[PDB]
This record gives structure tokens, sequence and C-alpha cells, in this order.
């Protein structure tokens, strides 16, 4: 569980089947697994929340490399087809979380950020904070030297 | 006028001071180590 809510670490869904399945397999315990998973029309719909946290969660880890994408890379990352991909996209788009742009002139598409939405803002990023950066460079140079230059 | 004639008071040729005053008032009085500047454009924007 907490290991799968930081970066969810894009495990084997049938191992998750190993471990919130095999708790019925427990000659102890069991009504964690009747309690959670021993539901049906609402434990069902617990196991295909954590489909819905596959997808869900796993886009929020995947939306870093965006901008480009294809639509089958996605499909062989999200560990499911690319139906129940475009289903997920539908509810994750109609959630409009994160702003997505999606369309099939080719399949080149994800879910997204609002795509660099600015002008001046790359002079400003890049070469501000590289530039106070390389004027905050002298001012701690002179520290390296001087408590260098103090010995040799 | 009466019980009073005033003094006179020059500045002396303070170099000794004023130059490291002059030094660095404007070593000092632009950017420190000057490397600061070189905000640049959205003031550009409300200026414009």
């Amino acid at each position: 569980l907490l290991k799968l809510f930081t970066t969810m670490e894009l495990m084997r869904w049938s191992t998750l089947v190993e471990d919130y399945g095999m708790e019925l397999r427990k000659g102890s315990l069991e009504s964690p697994a009747t309690d959670v998973f021993g539901s049906t029309e609402e434990g069902e719909k617990r196991w295909k929340d954590l489909k819905n946290r596959v997808v869900e969660h796993n886009i929020r880890i995947m939306a870093k490399y965006y901008t480009r994408i294809t639509m089958k890379r996605m499909a062989q990352l999200l560990d499911l087809s690319v139906d129940e991909s475009e289903a997920f996209l539908s509810n994750l788009v109609v959630n409009k979380t994160i702003f997505a742009k999606v369309d099939r002139l080719a399949g080149i598409i994800n879910f997204q950020r609002p795509k660099d939405p600015n002008n001046l803002l790359n002079d400003w990023s890049q070469k501000l904070n590289s530039l106070m950066s390389l004027v905050n460079k002298t001012t701690h140079l002179i520290a390296k030297e001087e408590m260098i230059h103090n010995l040799q | 006028n009466r019980h009073y004639y005033s003094i006179t008071i020059n500045y002396r040729k303070n170099e000794l001071e004023q130059k490291m005053l002059l030094n660095l008032h404007k070593k000092s009085w632009m950017e420190g180590l000057t490397l600061q500047d070189y905000v640049v454009k959205e003031m550009l924007e409300l200026a414009k």
C-alpha cells in the first residue's frame, strides 16, 4: 500500500493479486480480507477502484515524461489495453484534473500540462535562473577561494 | 550681529576618506559584486 503510494513502482497487477488476494489464504485474521475484499458489489468496485488507482496514480507518475508520447506506448505502460486506455482517458478527462488534450490524426497525444503556455517565461526560467545562479556563483566562489587559500 | 560674528567652516581635503567613500560608494551602490542584473521584461510589459 504505502510503497504503492510513493511513485507506485510500476508493479505487476497479478502480484497485486498475490498480495491483496492471498489474504484470503490466511490461517489467521481474514476479517481484513472479509471487510475490504470479501465484499463483492463493493469489494469488486474496490478491485476496480485499484485499477482506477493504477491508471489515476500512474498517470500522475508518468506526467513528467510527456509532451511526447504515442498511444500504444501508453497502453504498454499503463499495464492495460488501448480500449481500457480510452475508457480511463474518458473518465479521467471528465475528471479534468490536469489539462488533457487527446487527438487521433496519428495518436501522438497524452495527459498533459497546459502545454508550455507562455512566451518569454523560457528566457525568465532558463536564463534568469541559470544566470542568477551564475551571479550567486562568484559570490560563493570567492567563499571557496578564500577558504581554500587560507592554507595553500 | 550684536554679540556674534560667525566662524568659517570649510570641509577638509578628505581624500584619505573621500577616496574610500567614493570607492565603496560606487563599488557597492551598483549591484554589489556588480554581476547581479547582467526585472528585465515583465517590468517592460508594465512599462510599455
